[PDB]
This record gives C-alpha cells, sequence and structure tokens, in this order.
C-alpha cells in the first residue's frame, strides 16, 4: 500500500490470510517466524503464537492436568506450562493424541 | 629475524614489483599531506620466486608460507605457526609463521631497563610487581609468538635473571651461589616476591624437604620444575577458534532464552565462562549497558601513551571491554 | 644446580601452550541463582498482573 | 517493598507516565481495594469520560459509602 | 536414560543442530600427507549434522568416487544411514554392509559418526568398530576407509578423519573389550588424515527402505 | 581502520592472514601471479 | 630557602582535644583491619592482578 496514488497490490501472504481467515497479526507472526529450518517443536510454537488466540489465558485451576498432558505429548514444548503459548502447544498436542 | 631462505628473495622482478608498488602508493600521497619512506616500510613480494609472504603488523612478524609452494613437508603442531586454512573448503593453504617484532622485543627489554634502572631505593616486591606487568603484558599480547621466537625466550631469561639479580644484589651485594628461587617465585600472600617466570627454573630436590616436630619427634619430609607463563596463557588460534564457537553457543542460547521469554542466567553461560575474545564474563557486567556507548575505546588505549607518562602494557585491550584475557590462578 | 632462570629455548618439546591452561568458574553461581529464585517467586504478584489494567479487563474483580 | 500503603502507591502512579501507571494503580487496587485515592488517581489518568465513567463505577462497586 | 523428559531437552537441542552447521570446523593437523584426501560435500555434511543427536552417536557409512584423473583425493559422494542405535560413546551398527546398486558405482570409503564432544584422539570404540567393520567386509579396503567424527563443539562442529594403521586394525580387529580405556590400545592405531570441505559438488544419502534409520528409541528392534 | 573495538591487535593479524588466504587463488602464481604487502607508517603523519 | 634542618618532634606530649582533629584531618580512623593486612593462606583476588 502506497500512500501516494492509495493503490493496493496484493501480497501472497495477504491471499493466505483471506483465504484461510487467519487475521493480519497472524500473518506478520507467521511472516517473523517461520524460517526454513523450523523443526516440529518450533512448529506448534509458531502456531501457538496466533493472534487467534491472543486471549487464551492459562489459569492456575487447570495447570495441574496441563502439567499431566506436559508429561504425555510427544512433541517437546520449550516453553514454561504457565505462559499461554505452551498451553495451545499442549492443547493441540493432546488433541491429536 | 627470519632465515635467509625464509626472508624476501631479492630477485630483480619481485625487487621492482615491490618499488614499484610502495611507488605508486607514495604517488597517491601529497608529500606536504604525509609522506611514506621506504626506509621505514617494508615491501614484500610473494611471486614464483619468493614462497613466503612477510609483515610485521601489530608487533607480530608473520610469514606465510603456502602448502603449495615451499612446504613439501607433513607437519605436527607447533605454537607459533598458524595453520591457515580456507574458509569454504577448510583446507590448510598456508602456514604463518608467526615472530616477536625486535622492536617488540626491544620495547620489552628496555621496559626491563627501565625496571631496574628505577628500581633503585623500591621494594624488591615493586620491582617483582613490574616484572610481572610487563612480562604479563608481552605473553599475553604475544603468545605463541613468544613460543617461536628463540632469541625472545632467551632474552626473557636474561631479563629474568637480571630483574633477580637486582633482588639478589638487594640482598647482599657478593653475588651469591645457588641462590634458591623460592624467594622470588613464592607468591606474595606466602610471603615471597611473587615472580611470574617464562624461564627454565629447575628446582634441586634439596630444596624441597621440610621437617616438622610434634612429641613423637622430628618428622622429615620431602616432595620438579617452575611452571612457566606460557602454558598457562591459551594461545591466540585456539583462543579466536573458542571466541567464534562460543560466541556461536552465545548466539543460539540467547535466541533460545528470548524464545522462553528469561534473561541468560549464570547457569547457561557457566561452561563459556572464560572464554571468548571479548569475554563471556562481560556479559554479566553491572556497567555493561554503559560499555555499549563507549566506542572507540581500543584506538583511546592506544592514545593513552601521549596522555598517561605511565607505560601502559595493556595498551591493546581493556578489562572492562574484552574480559580478562588470561587466568594465572592454576 | 643454580637457581638460575634457563632459558626456554629446547625445553619446549613436550609441552603446548595451552598446556595447563584453565578456565575459572562463575564467582557465587548459586547465591546470584538463589537471589533470582526469590526475587522470581517475590515478582509473582507483579508480573502475575503486569498486563492487566483496572479499566479494560474482565477478570479483575473477580 | 510496601504494600498495603495507599500513599507509596498514590506516589507511584504520580511519578510513572500514565499508560504504565495505570498498571500501576491496578498493582494498587489489587493490593488494595476499598482505597478511594487510588481509585480517584485512576479516574484522573485515563483521558476519556468513558473510562473514567467504567473506572469509577468499579470503584463505587467497590467501596460504596464514600462521599 | 533418564527416558521420561531428558529426551523432551535433547529433541529441542538437537532442534538447533542447523546452527552449527556454518561453524564447522576441520582439524587440519597430524596429517601425514601421504595418503588420500577426501572432499566432503558440505550438503550431506549439514544434513547429517541436523538429523543427529547432541549426545547419542548417529552414523553413516560414507561412499564415494576419485575424481578423473586425480586418484590421491576421494570425494565422499553418498553418505548411507542405515538401522542403528548408539550410546554416548559407541554406535551399534548391524553387520550388514550396505548393499544398493547405486553404492556399486562408488567405493565404500569408511563412515562418519557423531561425537558428544571433542577428543584429540580417536575412540577406541571407533578403531574397533572400524577394524570389526574391515575383517567382516572385504571390500574395505584400509588405506581408503576412514572414520569422520563429527564431535559437538560449543556452537559448531569439528570434524576430523581418521585411519586405521596395519596395526590398528589387527589389534581392533582382535579385540573384545568394550570400554573406554582397553588393553593394548595405542594412538599408532590410528592415523589423522586429510578430510576437507566442498560447496563444488553435492553428495546424497541413502535410508532404510522398509523402516528408518533411527533405532535409539526403538533399541530392541 | 583499525583498532576496532572489537578486535584486539593479535586477532587483527589473525584476520588478516585468514583474509590474505581466503582471497581467490592468491597463492597460484603459475601464470605469473604475484602478491605484494605493503607496510608503512603514513611518516610524520601527526607532525604534518 | 633552604631545606630546613631535620631535627625531629619535640613531640606530642598532649593528647585528644585538638590532636584528634589534628589527625582527623589526614590520618584519621582508618579501617585498621582487612585493608592494612594480607592474609598470609588465602588469595582472594585473581592471583596476578595487583
Amino acid at each position: 500500500y502506497d500512500k501516494k496514488t492509495g493503490n493496493f497490490q496484493v501480497t501472497e501472504l495477504g491471499r493466505i490470510a483471506s483465504h484461510y481467515y487467519i487475521t493480519n497479526d497472524t500473518v506478520q507472526t507467521y511472516n517473523q517466524l517461520l524460517k526454513p529450518t523450523l523443526s516440529e517443536i518450533e512448529l506448534f510454537r509458531v502456531f501457538s503464537l496466533s493472534s487467534e488466540f491472543k486471549n487464551i489465558t492459562v489459569r492456575e485451576e487447570e495447570k495441574l492436568e496441563l502439567q499431566k498432558l506436559l508429561e504425555r505429548v510427544p512433541i517437546p514444548v520449550k516453553e514454561s506450562i504457565e505462559e499461554p503459548s505452551a498451553k495451545i502447544n499442549v492443547l493441540l498436542q493432546a488433541f491429536i493424541s | 629475524c627470519w632465515p635467509r631462505d625464509a626472508r624476501m628473495r631479492l630477485m630483480k622482478h619481485d625487487v621492482n614489483l615491490g618499488r614499484a608498488v610502495f611507488w605508486d602508493i607514495k604517488n597517491r600521497l601529497p608529500r606536504s599531506v604525509t609522506t611514506v619512506q621506504w626506509e621505514n616500510s617494508f615491501v614484500s613480494v610473494y611471486s614464483k620466486d619468493n614462497p613466503n609472504l612477510l609483515f610485521n603488523m601489530c608487533g607480530f612478524e608473520c610469514r606465510i608460507l603456502p602448502k603449495c609452494r615451499t612446504s613439501y613437508e607433513e607437519f605436527t603442531h607447533k605454537d607459533g605457526v598458524w595453520n591457515l586454512q580456507n574458509e569454504v573448503t577448510k583446507e590448510r593453504t598456508a602456514q604463518c609463521f608467526l615472530r616477536v617484532d625486535d622492536e617488540s622485543m626491544q620495547r620489552f627489554h628496555n621496559r626491563v631497563r627501565q625496571i631496574l634502572m628505577a628500581s633503585g631505593s623500591t621494594t624488591f616486591t615493586k620491582i617483582v610487581n613490574k616484572w610481572n606487568t610487563a612480562l604479563i603484558g608481552l605473553m599475553t599480547y604475544f603468545r605463541e609468538a613468544v613460543v617461536n621466537t628463540q632469541e625472545l625466550l632467551d632474552l626473557l631469561v636474561k631479563c629474568e635473571n637480571k630483574i633477580q639479580t637486582r633482588i639478589k644484589i638487594g640482598l647482599n651485594s657478593k653475588m651469591p651461589s645457588r641462590f634458591p628461587p623460592v624467594v622470588f617465585y613464592t607468591p606474595k600472600e606466602l610471603g615471597g616476591l611473587g615472580m611470574l617466570s617464562m624461564g627454565h627454573v629447575l628446582i634441586p630436590q634439596s630444596d624441597l624437604r621440610w621437617s616438622k616436630q610434634t612429641d613423637v619427634g622430628i618428622t622429615h619430609f620431602r616432595s620438579q620444575l617452575i611452571p612457566n607463563l606460557y602454558r598457562y596463557i591459551q594461545p591466540w588460534e585456539s583462543e579466536f577458534i573458542d571466541s567464534q564457537r562460543v560466541w556461536a553457543e552465545y548466539a543460539l542460547k540467547r535466541q533460545e532464552a528470548i524464545a522462553q521469554n528469561r534473561r541468560l542466567t549464570l547457569e547457561d553461560l557457566e561452561d563459556s565462562w572464560d572464554r571468548g575474545i571479548p569475554r563471556i564474563n562481560t556479559l554479566f557486567q553491572k556497567d555493561r549497558h554503559t560499555l555499549a556507548y563507549d566506542k572507540g575505546w581500543r584506538v583511546r588505549t592506544d592514545f593513552k601513551q601521549y596522555q598517561v607518562l605511565k607505560q601502559n602494557p595493556f595498551w591493546w585491550t581493556h578489562q572492562r571491554h574484552d574480559g580478562k584475557l588470561w587466568n594465572l590462578n592454576n | 644446580p643454580t637457581g638460575e632462570v634457563l632459558s626456554l629455548v629446547g625445553k619446549l618439546e613436550g609441552t603446548r601452550m595451552g598446556d595447563k591452561a584453565q578456565r575459572t568458574k562463575p564467582q557465587m553461581q548459586e547465591e546470584r541463582r538463589a537471589k533470582r529464585r526469590k526475587r522470581d517467586e517475590d515478582r509473582h504478584d507483579i508480573n502475575k498482573m503486569k498486563g492487566y489494567t483496572l479499566l479494560s479487563e474482565g477478570i479483575d474483580e473477580m | 517493598m510496601c504494600p498495603k500503603s495507599e500513599d507509596v502507591w498514590l506516589e507511584a502512579a504520580r511519578l510513572q507516565p500514565g499508560d504504565t501507571a495505570k498498571a500501576v494503580v491496578a498493582q494498587a487496587v489489587r493490593h488494595l481495594p476499598q482505597s478511594v485515592r487510588i481509585y480517584i488517581r485512576a479516574a484522573e489518568l485515563e483521558t476519556d469520560i468513558r473510562a473514567k465513567k467504567r473506572v469509577l463505577r468499579k470503584a463505587l462497586e467497590h467501596v460504596p459509602n464514600s462521599v | 536414560f533418564s527416558s521420561k523428559t531428558e529426551w523432551r531437552v535433547r529433541a529441542i537441542s538437537a532442534a538447533n543442530l542447523h546452527l552449527r552447521t556454518n561453524h564447522i570446523y576441520v582439524s587440519s593437523d597430524d596429517i601425514k600427507e601421504t595418503g588420500y584426501t577426501y572432499i566432503l560435500p558440505k550438503n550431506v555434511l549439514k544434513k547429517f549434522i541436523c538429523i543427529s543427536d547432541l549426545r547419542a552417536q548417529i552414523a553413516g557409512y560414507l561412499y564415494g568416487v576419485s575424481p578423473p584423473d586425480n586418484p590421491q583425493v576421494k570425494e565422499i559422494r553418498c553418505i548411507v544411514m542405515v538401522p542403528q542405535w548408539g550410546t554416548h560413546q559407541t554406535v551399534h551398527l548391524p553387520g550388514q554392509l550396505p548393499q544398493h546398486e547405486y553404492l556399486k558405482e562408488m567405493e565404500p570409503l569408511g563412515w562418519i559418526h557423531t561425537q558428544p564432544n571433542e577428543s584429540p584422539q580417536l575412540s577406541p570404540q571407533d578403531v574397533t568398530t572400524h577394524a570389526k567393520i574391515m575383517a567382516d567386509n572385504p571390500s574395505w579396503d584400509g588405506e581408503k576407509t576412514i572414520i569422520i567424527t563429527c564431535s559437538f563443539t560449543p556452537g559448531s562442529c569439528t570434524l576430523t578423519a581418521y585411519k586405521l594403521t596395519p596395526s590398528g586394525y589387527e589389534w581392533g580387529r582382535q579385540n573384545t573389550d568394550k570400554g573406554n580405556n582397553p588393553k593394548g590400545y595405542l594412538p599408532s592405531h590410528y592415523e589423522r588424515v586429510q578430510m576437507l570441505l566442498s560447496d563444488r559438488f553435492l553428495g546424497f544419502f541413502m535410508v532404510p527402505a522398509q523402516s528408518s534409520w533411527n533405532y535409539n528409541f526403538m533399541g530392541v528392534r | 581502520i583499525k583498532p576496532a573495538d572489537t578486535e584486539p591487535p593479535p586477532l587483527l593479524v589473525y584476520k588478516w592472514c585468514q583474509g590474505i588466504n581466503n582471497l581467490q587463488d592468491v597463492w597460484e602464481t603459475s601464470e605469473g601471479e604475484c602478491n605484494v604487502m605493503l607496510e608503512s607508517r603514513f611518516e610524520k603523519m601527526y607532525e604534518k | 630557602k633552604p631545606l630546613p634542618a631535620p631535627l625531629d618532634g619535640q613531640r606530642k606530649k598532649r593528647g585528644g582535644r585538638r590532636y584528634r582533629k589534628m589527625k582527623e584531618r589526614l590520618g584519621l580512623t582508618e579501617i585498621r583491619k582487612q585493608a592494612n593486612r594480607m592474609s598470609f593462606g588465602e588469595i582472594e583476588e585473581d592471583a596476578y592482578q595487583e
């Protein structure tokens, strides 16, 4: 978007965010965070930093249960469990498992 | 300082090329702005006739000899020799033979002469402290190049014996026979002078006996050569490969600790501790943020010689910014 | 056997230059670790409510 | 170091820039409800009538018997 | 092992093994100048460092040829990962050497393996492994087959290729002591050979067909 | 322009030797190639 | 002006009062412990830093 003429040009991140409904902050997260060298460990982390889950907080009343997931999910989580991205990580892995 | 086959060989094309290169550089500078004089310069041509490329930079006297070009030889590890390998293919393509500049050995010799000449009315501890300071500055600046320079090792034991001889004639004007090294080399806490040694000092087995009496009686005991400083300073090639690989480890540890949102503690980076050319120590300083705004500090420490009359042996480094690049606790 | 410092020329053959160079450990690792641990359990109330502002949050009063 | 002290928390609201002073005041009202000086300081910090109305509504819900 | 969350922090650590692949060091000392030279291409070295573990040793059989009109240099053109499991000090490779029709055009140049940390000497387990592979497979010429060790130094990788001397093949063939210091093990059992890297050509990999290569978790299989 | 803050003068010497050594075919002299290392001092720099 | 003749002091034979201020100027109440000492056995610093 140039402020000179006001014209828009579509980026391929634009096409992907429009085609899959992910918010503009989520594609900025996936533009910053997606490297060619990402493992399966870091891929769940890049997923868990989506702005769709910006209101997901980890409450203490479930933290014990989250630990019982974090010792059983098969992809390791680099975060600590009281950070929300670890919660979204182990909830996706507890879904697939 | 190099052997005749290791210097620049003065073939006519190479000598004409060196003088031509120098003349081309000299014309670019107007004689009123600055001059570049042939007599204080050195132009080494490496060609098909000269197999060695020579230069004195920063007090080091370097001679690069390619593997393709007058090696023909298996080499073991020699200390002052820098195995120069290619960055992309990791093949040893040349060896840089290091030495200490004759001006630098002369600066160390004149520094010991300044210690001895202004010794006079001072304490033996202060004379040996000035010897230790000059010796640490020389030995930690010139690390491998000292072990390669045999003239400097001869000069080092000559200056060490000169300092010890001034201590001995401060004790008694009659020069002794078989003076014990224990009074020089004992650390200052344990009473001695705390002299650092860069020379072969064999301690006799006579000098290691000690008695001890309790009520069962007198029990006699015994315990060797004195450690030299070069064994306790890491070579510069080792310092640079460990600095490269340790600041690489710091980069990966820092990005994984920014991933974990925390700070890099002392428990990670404890294996990297006395390591790195900026030391990893320097990450854990209080003043470190302030030292992120101290730019040009190395040129400043070089130009301190025109402001401070005290000669700095660590003109090249600072304890604050580079860390302590040596460790003589062991 | 005099006490003269002899030259190392010819007496370096069994030794390397890094041979016996050692590195120190960080001074007071565990005291700073305990200080950081007490600080991170004392900062739990502040870092718990860091993004929570009295105006714009739903679980403030609860 | 001194929770349950209204004057330190008011000094903390007064010395910060206002947008982090809002979080300072939120810390203070977690530490000290029923505290009308922190709530009036919260009201003066926000620079819009809707947010001042919401903050003082929460204030009156906390301590309602303060003139 | 601890086997509950040791592999989790190890897995995380191994997720950053691509940072070791631009800081590669080659030990260019003690090289006898009269043997072969080995060009390991940087793409299979990068891939071999990434698929490894910082603690458990992986290993791949090297296969390669010599370039045209240079028989004194050996371009490694293939790393064959086989079903192995490895401790921190040895790799338990199977008895069967890699057989395939793509490795018939190439000759076996030995094996590469990762080390957890840099040792200045070849492991005694490595010279016993190399000499047992040599004693059981006559296609392994002791002049041309090497052991590249990719030791995981801090933030980097140090590569050192070693060759077996005829003393070392005889000792490692007769050896049964699987410890870290067996009897009769001398540093004349190996000689460091020249090994160097390459952007100029690319190698490839051979994985097993039915299964995959890593049996460190499937250790009973 | 040296001394840089990030390298001591022996790291300057190491980086310079490795920078000489990593130039393209820098030790090849078959076609008549010749490296030339000049070192000089800019005589009377501060005075002039 | 010439050097004064190097006589010693008669001496300070009276004390306290002015004389404690006379030393509190320059020779005052120092540490008198662990600043004037070297601690025979131990090495407290790094070894040859001085």
